[PDB]
Parts: structure tokens; sequence; C-alpha cells
């Protein structure tokens, strides 16, 4: 499939501040390089605020809580198409994709 | 920073 990286809602090495400009609506999310840490991050706008998720990486898989995906592009697709939460904790769930700036 | 405990 297409890589990660040319994905339209992969963004790269964005802070966390300017995840906060991009996301606007709950439901809204971007896939990350890691800023603190070197993991991607799917984060997400719910209710105002960004949550943001570490992508498992292990063993030719990407996971949150759930199923192993053999890419983080079919792991988002299959969030967005089955809208189950990303974690029972949260209830937090894929609405729409936000583009990259450039 | 914050992470989601997943
Ligand atoms: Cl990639
Ligand atoms: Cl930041
Ligand atoms: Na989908």
């Amino acid at each position: 499939g297409k890589p990660l990286h040319e994905q339209l809602w992969y963004h790269g090495a964005i802070p966390r501040a300017e995840v906060a400009e991009l996301l606007v609506h709950s439901g809204d999310f971007l896939v990350r390089e890691g800023q603190s840490q070197p993991d991607y991050v799917l984060s997400v706008l719910w209710d105002g605020l960004p949550r943001h998720f570490i992508i498992q990486s292990l063993d030719n898989l990407y996971r949150l809580e759930g199923e192993g995906f053999p890419s983080i592009p079919l792991l988002i697709d299959h969030l967005l198409s089955t809208q189950q939460p990303l974690t029972k904790k949260s209830g937090v769930v894929l609405h729409r994709a936000v583009p990259k700036s450039r | 920073p914050v992470y989601e405990p997943v």
C-alpha cells in the first residue's frame, strides 16, 4: 500500500503545540512522529483537548489495545470503518483525517 | 508529556 509517510494524515515531526492548532472537532485525527519519544503517535481531538495514543510496534504488527495490523494505514482505516473506540477506557473514535499543512 | 494508557 501507500507508505505511511505519504498518507495525507501523516504529519511527521510536528510538536504537540501544532497538533492543538490543527485539530478542531472531536474525532479529528492525525498521525505524527513522536516528539519526546521515538514511536508514532495517533493524536485525536476529544471534547476540545488532544489525546495522544502511542502506536505500539511489535512482531511486524502495529496496535493500540486490540488487533495487530501489518501497517499503520490499515489500523487507521479499520478504526475509521468500524468506529470502534481506540481504547475502552477512552471512548475516543476516529471520524476524520486532518491533512498535513504542507 | 502525558499519553493515553494503552
Ligand atoms: Cl513510511
Ligand atoms: Cl509542543
Ligand atoms: Na476505512
